Protein backbone atom coordinates (compact mmCIF):
# COMPACT_ATOMS: atom_id res chain seq x y z
CA UNK A 1 0.00 0.00 0.00
CA UNK A 2 2.53 2.92 1.50
CA UNK A 3 5.09 4.00 3.88
CA UNK A 4 4.08 3.78 7.84
CA UNK A 5 5.74 6.84 9.11
CA UNK A 6 5.15 7.79 13.16
CA UNK A 7 3.97 11.69 13.16
CA UNK A 8 5.88 13.87 15.10
CA UNK A 9 4.82 14.22 18.82
CA UNK A 10 5.46 17.43 19.75
CA UNK A 11 8.47 20.37 18.64
CA UNK A 12 11.73 20.65 20.70
CA UNK A 13 14.13 23.67 20.07
CA UNK A 14 17.07 24.30 21.59
CA UNK A 15 20.01 27.09 21.81
CA UNK A 16 22.87 28.13 23.55
CA UNK A 17 22.14 29.94 26.47
CA UNK A 18 22.97 33.04 25.36
CA UNK A 19 21.11 36.42 25.12
CA UNK A 20 23.88 39.17 24.62
CA UNK A 21 22.42 41.98 22.22
CA UNK A 22 24.53 42.03 19.01
CA UNK A 23 26.37 45.66 18.25
CA UNK A 24 24.42 46.02 14.82
CA UNK A 25 22.63 49.13 15.77
CA UNK A 26 25.79 50.98 16.16
CA UNK A 27 27.24 48.61 13.29
CA UNK A 28 24.81 50.08 11.12
CA UNK A 29 24.35 53.11 11.85
CA UNK A 30 28.13 53.95 12.58
CA UNK A 31 28.85 57.52 11.88
CA UNK A 32 32.01 56.99 9.52
CA UNK A 33 32.12 54.48 6.95
CA UNK A 34 35.11 53.26 5.20
CA UNK A 35 35.80 53.78 1.76
CA UNK A 36 35.30 50.76 -0.93
CA UNK A 37 38.64 49.56 -1.40
CA UNK A 38 39.41 49.91 2.70
CA UNK A 39 36.45 47.91 3.51
CA UNK A 40 36.59 47.29 7.72
CA UNK A 41 35.80 43.87 8.09
CA UNK A 42 34.15 43.51 11.22
CA UNK A 43 33.60 40.26 13.35
CA UNK A 44 30.39 39.88 15.29
CA UNK A 45 30.05 36.57 17.94
CA UNK A 46 28.69 35.67 21.35
CA UNK A 47 25.40 37.28 21.00
CA UNK A 48 21.91 37.16 19.62
CA UNK A 49 21.57 39.23 16.27
CA UNK B 1 45.05 -48.87 -32.83
CA UNK B 2 42.57 -48.65 -30.04
CA UNK B 3 43.06 -47.58 -26.10
CA UNK B 4 40.52 -48.81 -23.47
CA UNK B 5 40.84 -48.20 -19.83
CA UNK B 6 41.18 -51.33 -17.50
CA UNK B 7 40.61 -48.99 -13.91
CA UNK B 8 38.42 -46.96 -13.51
CA UNK B 9 37.70 -44.01 -11.46
CA UNK B 10 34.58 -41.68 -9.78
CA UNK B 11 34.89 -38.32 -8.70
CA UNK B 12 32.30 -35.84 -7.28
CA UNK B 13 32.83 -32.65 -8.66
CA UNK B 14 31.10 -29.53 -6.58
CA UNK B 15 28.96 -26.87 -9.31
CA UNK B 16 27.73 -23.45 -8.27
CA UNK B 17 24.70 -21.80 -9.52
CA UNK B 18 23.18 -18.75 -7.91
CA UNK B 19 19.19 -18.67 -7.64
CA UNK B 20 18.20 -15.48 -6.27
CA UNK B 21 19.41 -12.27 -5.52
CA UNK B 22 18.49 -10.01 -2.31
CA UNK B 23 14.77 -9.11 -2.85
CA UNK B 24 14.73 -5.08 -2.83
CA UNK B 25 12.02 -2.57 -2.16
CA UNK B 26 12.06 0.96 -2.34
CA UNK B 27 9.86 3.79 -1.85
CA UNK B 28 10.35 7.13 -3.46
CA UNK B 29 8.87 10.02 -0.75
CA UNK B 30 10.97 8.18 1.99
CA UNK B 31 13.78 8.22 -0.23
CA UNK B 32 13.66 11.11 -2.24
CA UNK B 33 11.89 13.63 -0.31
CA UNK B 34 12.29 12.20 3.27
CA UNK B 35 8.99 12.66 4.87
CA UNK B 36 9.27 16.42 3.65
CA UNK B 37 5.43 17.47 2.24
CA UNK B 38 7.26 20.37 0.57
CA UNK B 39 8.96 17.69 -1.78
CA UNK B 40 6.00 15.78 -1.53
CA UNK B 41 4.04 17.93 -3.72
CA UNK B 42 7.33 18.46 -6.44
CA UNK B 43 7.65 14.78 -6.51
CA UNK B 44 3.85 14.07 -7.51
CA UNK B 45 4.33 16.81 -10.58
CA UNK B 46 7.04 14.56 -12.41
CA UNK B 47 3.84 12.17 -13.04
CA UNK B 48 3.72 8.71 -12.21
CA UNK B 49 7.85 7.55 -12.42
Amino acid sequence: TSNFRVQPTESIVRFPNITNLCPFGEVFNATRFASVYAWNRKRISNCVA
Amino acid sequence: SIAIPTNFTISVTTEILPVSMTKTSVDCTMYICGDSTECSNLLLQYGSF
